[PDB]
């Protein structure tokens, strides 16, 4: 929030050069000075016969915004043979990517083309150049004897690059192996060491490289983006890389080990085509010494308020944990088609609060699509998702969008002050802009009125002009200011005081300053350094009783303060900033002495009490709970009286009830000033004597877990009186209960079977389902609806297996869904009938031969279920009653359950039992018409 | 007595209106400093104050144009109309609403444009061959569904640039295919061949002239083609009153936006047309591929129906993309495009079965609510979309437009139309929240009594620190009197505590981190209900402890969304046609069903029980569906009538039931017949047998 946007340093290259496409700081160890490096990938150069070879520029910060090209390669193309170029430098996009570490700087031409040494080709292998003072070496890992699209021919190495702690280059080649992509890493020492200009394919010794893979992985673009950071516990920076076309354009982010090119973690996008992986960053955002991953997916479409897709871009934020499981959250852009996740630039600690910060760019955003950069501050929790500052693009398009924010670099305090600065690149207008961080200061304002309660009769000090005396009191403000980094010692503050703030608005001015006789007063104050809480006093008097009529309202003393801008800045006008989460004013208040008895001191008697409206809070979900509170003052008037109901912050506050005239509708607010967890309600400023209040405060307690047996609220009234200023604290238990509306239900998919059974005949020893009869599915479902979960249950199925000695419904196979095992007390499928390819009327286990299936159910949570799929065949033979013809049979199975255990082992429980029966009715439908005495035949 | 208007809107005329649609004001001291201002209307009228004085402006929704809905499509002379009211003038007063309706029709014999945009990668040479027959072959089928048709043609094969194209390793390879004993034309990108002509014969002619090219890289640049075919509407020649089909046929993966960076193409797609006199997409080699979002807004703006005719190997891909580009259809193409005909025909019926409204340029502070009537007279609420339809059908929608407060002094227009339709309802909104006497009001010191204050509409406010019915007492030192009918009942409370009773009114002294209005210090601007952190769940403004919700939010807390897409399933139907959508979440109905969209129901009865009532419906003219008259809508499975079923080794499901004639009907069910479901019935149900011994 402290980037100076009034006077940032502005740099520019030649038009059409894409000056600004890549940016970085240059911090050489050989010099006290620092520069900034701007990549200009379309820049024309003096290289013989080469159009738009591109270049990189070293830019002076030491005043003079002039930039000089770094002379990496002044030569044109080499020759395979005479009038037969070995390489093609024109249009190579050299300067498309730029990174430096200490004296070393790496620049790449990812569109550098290369004739093979076998066939006459034009293959974009890409190349880089590493400089150190005057020494320059070419590093072109992909330019090897692996020479086509199936090899590294179309590698475009140098598309993205990075230096590791230690010293070693990570390089991205998104075209290697049919555009699978490639990461290659090399020791900086090695590159310079093994460099030989007479060899075009140099083999570095400790090279690490990702290998070719299967053809599904083609066109993934590994190494499109790149970032470095430690993830496998400790040791060296490991390799992070965006793979934007991975997983069917879902996109992925791969992380490889730094020691070898071993895979550690993958990330995957939620939305195809969104370019998850366009940009990646690693930086410890929560100050726990663990690098955290950020992934840009700039074409993401979140869902609008209407419900409709809209391209806003999204950034993923994965917090690393010592375990290994990242703790991820999402961050959506704010404008449609402003490409929010385009560039993620770690800033280090931009404001020096103790946590790192980060800048995310939406380079086609802002009114007139000039480009925006959002800056987000880190915190112990994670990144603060509400951006603390918005850097606005300044230059309008010539034709192509200016693309401000398309590239960025931070983390380098380019001037003296101990705050990192930021480079933003705007390549569409051939500009780059350095924003430099302002110093932050923390002020601690004090205010006090030594005589708090004002007695109108006590007229001690005399009014200056007149010859009479007045009831006056003392007002004293004070300022202690301090801040890290380079900033001045003499800090000027414009302080302003106001008597009776909530009254000047139209009404009478009940208190004035002694010498001015005005409610308003100023003071040019000049504190310094840090600690020296510099003070200044003023005596203010109170008007004569003879007509300000109000004597009950408090007299609020208001103090505000502002810094002076230019009297504070350094030499080049870098004005300091106040800490954004620090209010620039404070309030205290006096009360006219009224009642309080003969002793002139007000002694209240505060009492608070509550009762259980609803005695139960059922575990496992959110639960509405309102408690009635009776706050009464039986003593004298209590000043600034307010109820402090400290709630167990496994609970939230909805509001005071306004559904009942029996309860008072108090003024309340929730807060947590470190460790506290409370709603604070106003009981009247002077809560007068005998004023009993009744109020309802509604809450919702979420408590899903098996914590304490109850949940506790503590409440007490408190006031600003010198004596008897609080009530006793009063606890209030609320009993956690268990409730699990568990139900069982079942079905028979063919609920009936009509017995003219088509294409059936008797088989002595049958195989197959066809030969036995139709399939009858009996699905049984136990489901826990109830809020509370259960940890164990038992399921019992009774299956009508045989009637007399005839095999009714024959079970082929049963299946299970959910936390449940089952056992049949009888061998299922005794006859090995295999195929799959997927009391006359009622016959139950009472009158039939019973097959039992017991099941052991695990933990079913709220809204979960266990399911038994029993696939059976109807044994037709039987129903062709050789006894005599037929009759309608209702084949009934039944399933019961009993819940035996709960995870809330310290709380009243109760076994839950119920059952269902599902039925399969076998009838004929087609049956004899009238006929007298004859009999049947087969 | 004092009611709402009295307690709040007695400060002025605008305040009186701003309070509620119930309120009304007086003019020209009708009851000279009497007592009651605003109150209601009948009450104020009952107190004499009556004539050119009422100031009670009613809201309105006058229909300005409503031509009738058409019967034929090709039958012109009279311009074709598919939306019954075309423009409708709305006047809303503050915090007020008016409802209206719109009848959308799927018009018979509506004309159709068909632009055939095809991949011409080497793999498509055998496709191109069998397409020559298409055109006249397509013309004879479309003859059925439509009269006036015209078709065109365009082809694509990715950007002719150094990564995708064969750079130029030898110069001979600029005309590729030298590599493999044959010839093919150079890479082109997007080539518009035929503008939409009704001379079908010339389609066959031009397609025969075409020939394939070759690409090094697997994914191709169709999205350039899709974008340019969409927005070069002069070149392609889409008509206004006609259905637009953009048949996009490919057998490959596709490049997407941001791929172009590898090529050094770092300029985003501008959305404009770039196909000149040479009929080639000239931006191809300088502009990046368009993003799905950009493709979506231009397809929608030019009412183009993108049809994905893709091959099996790559169908899942374009199904997922299609799903990110709502309205788009996708069908399985042959290896040689044999089946294109039917895919186009199938796609047409697909995209004319549905009708969903759209809203453009909706004023920020206005909010809309939809009920849908699409089957008989059944109104399903909170729905702006309707499906399962067929050409000839007319659906209806009920709309409610509500304003929040008093927006800008400017008449604003917005449009409600069906996706892909030419016709539309245009809604001119004027915000009527200023009294007629507002302008006729000069404060300038005097005129409001023997003092210096400000005057208007039959009453006056005195300047900073005065007030009073006429104009008295600047700043207390005088107050000692009056007392006022301050708190109702006069039980002693002054001005809701936070405020002092002066001059026959209150002075709400507080300014506690916000506003504080109301003539008894009635209203808090801040003290409101909390859902979690923010005031109205961070989705509403507050007044007197009442949440006024943002557009697309409802309920006392403003935590209930009005979205339905979260209740939608890939099924198509809302809450799996098994529940109701409440705050973008399905509350499941009695079938014992669950899941986010009620999709899961293992204990539900089998398909048989749901199909039979539609067999009994369709083939026997009986049943529940027959009685509700929902047969023709609720099931368009093809019920054929076999004499015998078969153990065919396929997706068979034998369902049998006893009908009310007491005969056993038997029918098998067959899904996945190329993504569609047919239903066979044994034509000889099994019945009882009465004496038939030759008699
Ligand atoms: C993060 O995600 C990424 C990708 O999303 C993961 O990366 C993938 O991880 C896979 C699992 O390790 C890798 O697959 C393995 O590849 C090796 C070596 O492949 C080479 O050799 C193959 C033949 O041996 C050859 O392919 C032939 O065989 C294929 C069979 O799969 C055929 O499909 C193909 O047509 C070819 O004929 C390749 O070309 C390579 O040259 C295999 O040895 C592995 O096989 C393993 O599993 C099989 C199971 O059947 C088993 O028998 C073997 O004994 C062996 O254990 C396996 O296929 C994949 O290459 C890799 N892709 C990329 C781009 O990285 C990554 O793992 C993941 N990491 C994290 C942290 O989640
Ligand atoms: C680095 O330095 C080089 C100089 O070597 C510059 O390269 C040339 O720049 C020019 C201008 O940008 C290129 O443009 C040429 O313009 C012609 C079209 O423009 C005319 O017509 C339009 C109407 O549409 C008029 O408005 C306008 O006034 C012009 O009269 C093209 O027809 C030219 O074609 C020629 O170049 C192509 C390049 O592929 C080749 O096929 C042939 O040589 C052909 O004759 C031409 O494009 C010109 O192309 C550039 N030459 C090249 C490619 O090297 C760079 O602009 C400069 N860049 C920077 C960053 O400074
Ligand atoms: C918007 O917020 C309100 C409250 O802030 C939500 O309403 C609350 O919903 C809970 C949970 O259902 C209600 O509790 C109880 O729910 C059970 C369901 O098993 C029901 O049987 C009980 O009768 C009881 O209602 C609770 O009443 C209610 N909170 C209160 C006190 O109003 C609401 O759901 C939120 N809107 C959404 C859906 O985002
Ligand atoms: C399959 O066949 C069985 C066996 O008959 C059917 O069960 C019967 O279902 C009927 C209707 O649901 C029940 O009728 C009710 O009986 C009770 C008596 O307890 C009576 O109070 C009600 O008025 C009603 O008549 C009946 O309970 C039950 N059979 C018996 C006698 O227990 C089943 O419904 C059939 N399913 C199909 C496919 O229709
Ligand atoms: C590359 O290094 C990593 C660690 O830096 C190796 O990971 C361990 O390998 C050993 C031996 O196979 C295993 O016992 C460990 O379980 C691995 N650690 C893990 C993943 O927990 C990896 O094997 C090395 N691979 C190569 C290519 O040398
Ligand atoms: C009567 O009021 C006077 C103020 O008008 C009080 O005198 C001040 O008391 C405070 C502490 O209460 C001291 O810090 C100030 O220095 C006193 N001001 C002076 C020196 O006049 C006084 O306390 C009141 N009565 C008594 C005797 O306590
Ligand atoms: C005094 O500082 C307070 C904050 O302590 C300011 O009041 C508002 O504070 C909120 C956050 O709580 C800010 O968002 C607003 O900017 C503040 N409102 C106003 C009126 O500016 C306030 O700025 C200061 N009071 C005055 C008017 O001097
Ligand atoms: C078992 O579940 C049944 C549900 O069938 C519960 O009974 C319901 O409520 C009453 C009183 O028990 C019954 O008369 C109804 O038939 C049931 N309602 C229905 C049909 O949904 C019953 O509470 C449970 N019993 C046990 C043993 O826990
Ligand atoms: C759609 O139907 C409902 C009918 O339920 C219309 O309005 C609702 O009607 C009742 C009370 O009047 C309640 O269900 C809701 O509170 C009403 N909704 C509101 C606040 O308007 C609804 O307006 C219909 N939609 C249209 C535009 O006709
Ligand atoms: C406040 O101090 C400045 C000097 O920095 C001066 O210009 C100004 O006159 C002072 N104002 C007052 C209170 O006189
Ligand atoms: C609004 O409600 C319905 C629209 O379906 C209609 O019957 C009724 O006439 C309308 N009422 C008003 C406010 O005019
Ligand atoms: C595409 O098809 C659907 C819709 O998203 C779904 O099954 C799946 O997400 C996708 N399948 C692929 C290509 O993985
Ligand atoms: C307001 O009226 C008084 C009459 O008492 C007069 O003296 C004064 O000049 C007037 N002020 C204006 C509006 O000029
Ligand atoms: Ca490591
Ligand atoms: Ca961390
Ligand atoms: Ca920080
Ligand atoms: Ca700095
Ligand atoms: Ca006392
Ligand atoms: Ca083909």
């Amino acid at each position: 929030f402290n980037l100076d946007v009034d006077s940032p340093a502005e740099y520019s290259g030649p038009e059409g050069s894409y000056f600004g496409f890549a940016v970085d700081f240059f911090v050489p160890s050989a010099s006290s000075r620092m520069f900034l490096l701007v990549g200009a990938p379309k820049a024309n150069t003096t290289q013989p016969g080469i159009v738009e070879g591109g270049q990189v520029l070293k830019c002076d910060w030491s005043s003079t915004r002039r930039c000089q090209p770094i002379e990496f390669d002044a030569t044109g193309n080499r020759d395979y043979a005479k009038d037969d170029p070995l390489e093609f430098k024109s249009h190579q996009w050299f300067g498309a990517s730029v990174r430096s570490k200490q004296d070393k700087i790496l620049a790449c031409a990812p569109l550098y083309h290369w004739r093979t040494e076998m066939k006459q080709e034009r293959e974009p292998v890409g190349t880089c150049f590493l400089q150190d003072g005057t020494k320059t070496v070419e590093y072109a890992p992909c330019r090897s004897q692996d020479i086509d699209a199936d090899g590294q021919g179309f590698c475009q190495g140098g598309f993205s690059i990075d230096f590791t702690k230690a010293d070693r280059v990570l390089l991205g080649g998104p075209g290697s192996f049919y555009w699978q992509g490639q990461l290659i890493s090399d020791q900086v020492a090695e590159i310079v060491s093994k460099y030989d200009p007479n060899v075009y394919s140099i083999k570095y010794n400790n090279q690490l490289a990702t290998r070719t893979a299967q053809a599904i992985f083609d066109d993934s673009y590994l190494g499109y983006s790149v970032a470095v950071g430690d993830f496998n516990g400790d040791g060296i920076d490991d390799f992070v890389s965006g793979v934007p076309r991975a997983a069917r354009t879902l996109g992925m982010v791969y992380i490889y080990d730094g020691k070898n090119m071993s895979s550690l973690y993958n990330f995957t996008g939620e939305q195809m085509a969104a370019y998850f992986g366009f940009s990646v960053a690693a930086t410890d955002i929560n100050g726990d010494d663990y690098a955290d991953v950020f992934i840009g997916a700039p074409l993401f479409m979140d869902r609008g308020s209407d419900g409709k897709l809209q391209e806003v871009g999204q950034v993923s934020v994965s917090l690393q944990r010592a375990s290994g499981d990242f703790q991820t959250t999402k961050l959506n852009g704010f404008e449609v088609f402003a490409r929010f996740g385009s560039a993620i630039a770690p800033l280090g600690d931009l404001d020096q609060d103790g946590f790192n910060d980060i800048a995310i760019a939406a380079p086609y955003g802002g009114e007139d699509k000039k480009g925006i950069v959002y800056i987000f501050n880190g915190r112990s929790t994670g990144l603060n998702a509400v951006p603390s500052q918005i850097l606005e693009g300044q230059w309008a398009a010539r034709s192509m969008p200016p693309s401000f924010g398309y590239s960025m670099k931070g983390a380098t305090d380019i001037d003296k002050n101990g705050y990192p600065d930021l480079i933003v690149g705007a390549f569409g207008v051939d500009r780059a802009i350095l924003y430099r961080a302002r110093p932050v200061i923390t002020v601690n304002a004090g205010l006090e009125v030594y005589p708090s309660i004002l007695n109108q009769d006590n007229k001690t000090c005399s009014l200056p002009g007149t010859a009479l005396k007045v009831s006056c009191f003392n007002v004293r403000f004070c300022l202690k200011a301090d801040g890290k980094g380079v900033l001045p010692r003499k800090l000027n503050f414009q302080v302003e005081l106001l008597l009776d703030k909530l009254k000047q608005k139209g009404a009478i001015r009940r208190a004035l300053f002694l010498y001015s006789r005005s409610p308003s007063h100023s003071k040019n104050m000049t504190i310094s350094r840090g600690g020296l809480m510099q003070c200044e006093e003023l005596i203010a008097y109170l008007r004569d009783e003879s007509e300000f009529r109000d004597k009950l309202t408090p007299i609020t003393i208001f103090m505000e303060y502002r810094l002076d801008y230019r009297t504070a800045a350094d030499t080049t006008g870098l004005q300091p900033i106040l800490n954004q989460f620090t209010p620039a004013n404070i309030s205290r208040q006096a009360h006219i002495l009224l009642d309080c008895g003969e002793d002139n001191v007000c002694k209240p008697k505060l009492e608070v009490s509550v009762d259980s409206d609803q005695k139960k809070i059922y575990i496992g979900d959110d639960n509405p709970l309102t408690l009635i509170v009776k706050a009464q003052n039986q003593g004298e008037g209590a000043y600034e009286a307010e109820l402090i109901v400290s709630i167990p912050l496994q609970a939230d506050f909805i509001g005071v009830v306004r559904n009942n005239e029996a309860l008072a509708r108090l003024s309340c607010a929730f807060k947590t000033e470190n460790q506290t967890r409370q709603v604070v309600c106003d009981l009247g400023n002077p809560m007068k004597a005998g004023t009993q209040l009744l109020a309802g405060l509604r809450f919702s307690v979420h408590q899903q877990s098996e914590m304490d047996t109850s949940v506790k609220f503590d409440l007490q009234i408190q006031s600003s009186n010198l004596f008897d200023k609080v009530s006793p604290v009063v606890s209030h238990k609320v009993d956690l209960a268990v409730l699990a509306a568990v139900e069982i239900r079942g079905v028979s998919s063919p609920d009936h079977v009509f017995l003219p059974i088509p294409n059936w005949e008797h088989k002595e020893n049958p195989e197959t389902e066809e030969d036995v009869g139709p399939v009858v599915q009996h699905i049984y479902e136990l489901r826990n609806n109830g809020p509370s979960s259960f940890s164990k249950a038992m399921l019992h199925l009774q299956w009508p297996y045989k009637y007399n000695n005839n095999t009714l419904l024959y079970i082929l196979h049963y299946d299970i869904d959910g936390p449940m095992n089952c056992t049949s007390d009888m061998e299922i499928n005794p006859l090995r009938i295999k195929i799959s390819s997927l009391d006359i009327h009622t016959l139950g286990c009472g009158v039939a031969q019973c097959l039992k299936i017991v099941c052991q159910v695990g933990r079913l949570d709220r809204g979960k279920s266990a399911i038994l799929y029993v696939k059976s065949l109807l044994w037709t033979e039987t129903f062709m009653n050789k006894e005599n013809q037929n009759h309608s049979y209702s084949l009934k199975s039944s399933a019961s359950f009993n819940v035996i255990e709960f995870p809330y082992k310290n709380l009243p429980i109760e076994d839950i039992t119920n059952s269902t029966l599902v039925t399969t009715n076998v009838t004929w439908g087609i049956q004899p018409a009238p006929m007298p005495v004859p009999v049947w035949v087969i | 007595g004092p009611n709402i208007c009295t307690t709040r809107g007695v400060s002025s005329c605008q305040q009186c209106l701003a309070v509620s649609p119930m309120c009304a004001w007086c003019s020209d001291e009708a009851l000279p400093l009497g007592s009651p201002r605003c109150d209601l209307k009948e009450n104020l009228l009952k107190d004499n104050c009556a004539p050119e004085s009422i100031e009670f402006p009613v809201s309105e929704a006058r229909v300005l144009e409503d031509r009738p809905l058409s019967d034929k499509g090709s039958g012109d002379s009279s311009q074709v109309t598919q939306v019954s009211p075309q423009r409708i003038a709305l006047r809303l007063r503050p915090d007020d609403s008016k409802n209206f309706s719109i009848q959308v029709r799927q018009v018979e014999d509506y004309p159709v444009d068909i632009y055939y945009l095809m991949d011409l990668s080497y793999s498509m040479k055998d496709d191109l061959w069998s397409i020559q027959n298409l055109g006249t072959k397509l013309a004879t089928q479309m003859r059925k569904l439509t009269s006036n048709l015209r078709i065109g043609f365009g082809a694509f094969v990715d950007k002719p640039v150094s990564p995708y194209m064969y750079i130029s390793p030898p110069e001979a390879l600029e005309n590729p295919c030298y590599d493999m004993k044959t010839t093919c034309l150079p890479m082109f990108g997007y080539k518009h061949v035929l503008t939409l002509t009704d001379q079908v014969t010339r389609f066959n002619e031009e397609v025969k002239k075409q020939s394939v090219s070759r690409n090094r890289d697997a994914p191709e640049g169709g999205f350039d083609a899709i974008m340019q075919a969409t927005v070069c509407d002069e070149k392609i020649g889409w008509r206004n009153d006609a259905s637009h089909l953009l048949v996009f046929t490919t057998d490959a993966k596709t490049h997407i936006a941001l791929d172009g960076r590898l090529a050094g193409i770092v300029q985003p797609n501008d959305g404009q047309c770039h196909v000149g006199s040479d009929n080639h997409y000239s931006a191809s080699t300088t502009m990046d591929y368009p993003s799905l979002g950009l493709m979506t807004e231009k397809l929608s703006q030019k009412n183009i129906n993108l049809i994905f005719a893709v091959t099996e190997n790559v169908v899942n891909l374009y199904q997922n993309y299609s799903e990110l580009i709502p309205g788009t259809t996708v069908g399985v193409l042959s290896m040689d495009s044999s089946n294109v005909l039917q895919l186009i025909v199938d796609a047409y019926g697909k995209i004319r079965s549905k009708v969903e409204l759209e809203v453009r340029d909706l004023p920020e502070e206005l909010s809309l609510s939809f009920n849908a009537t699409c089957l008989n007279n059944e109104v399903i609420p909170g729905l702006k979309s309707c499906m399962g339809l067929k050409i000839g059908d007319t659906v209806s929608f009920s709309i409610e437009a509500k304003v929040r407060g008093c927006p800008q002094e400017k008449e604003k227009s917005f449009t409600i139309k069906p996706v892909g339709f030419k016709d539309s309802l245009i809604v001119q909104v004027t915000f009527d929240c200023d009294c007629a006497c507002q302008a006729q009001a000069e404060p300038n010191s005097h005129r409001c009594n023997n003092g210096n204050g400000t005057f208007e509409c039959g009453v006056c406010r005195c300047g900073p620190g005065w007030l009073g019915s006429q104009c008295e007492c600047s700043e207390e030192d005088y107050r000692p009197s009056q007392q006022d009918e301050c708190s109702p009942r006069e039980g002693q409370p002054v001005c809701s505590q936070r405020g002092e009773c002066l001059c026959g009114q209150c002075v709400c002294h507080s300014s506690d981190f916000g506003k504080i209005t109301g003539k008894y210090c009635e209203c808090d601007d801040f003290s409101c209900v909390r859902y979690k952190g923010e005031m109205c769940s961070g989705h509403g403004q507050c007044s007197c402890g009442d949440c006024l919700c943002d557009s697309d939010w409802t309920g006392y807390y403003c935590n209930c969304t009005t979205r339905t897409d979260t209740c939608m399933s890939s099924n198509g139907l809302l809450c799996s046609g098994r529940g109701k959508c409440e705050c973008g979440s399905c509350v499941c109905i009695q079938p014992g069903s669950y899941g986010d969209t009620c999709e899961k129901c293992p204990t539900c009865p089998d398909a048989c029980t749901f199909k039979k009532e539609c067999v009994e419906c369709k083939k026997f003219d009986r049943g529940a569906l027959h009685d509700e008259n929902t047969c023709n809508r609720y099931c368009r499975d093809e019920i054929e009538s076999v004499k015998e079923l078969k153990d065919t080794g396929k997706d068979a499901v034998n369902c049998t039931y006893k009908n009310e004639d007491d005969c056993v009907v038997r029918f098998q069910y067959y899904e996945d017949s190329s993504g569609k479901s047919i239903l066979y019935v044994v034509e000889e149900p099994e019945c009882p047998k009465g004496p038939d011994i030759l008699v």
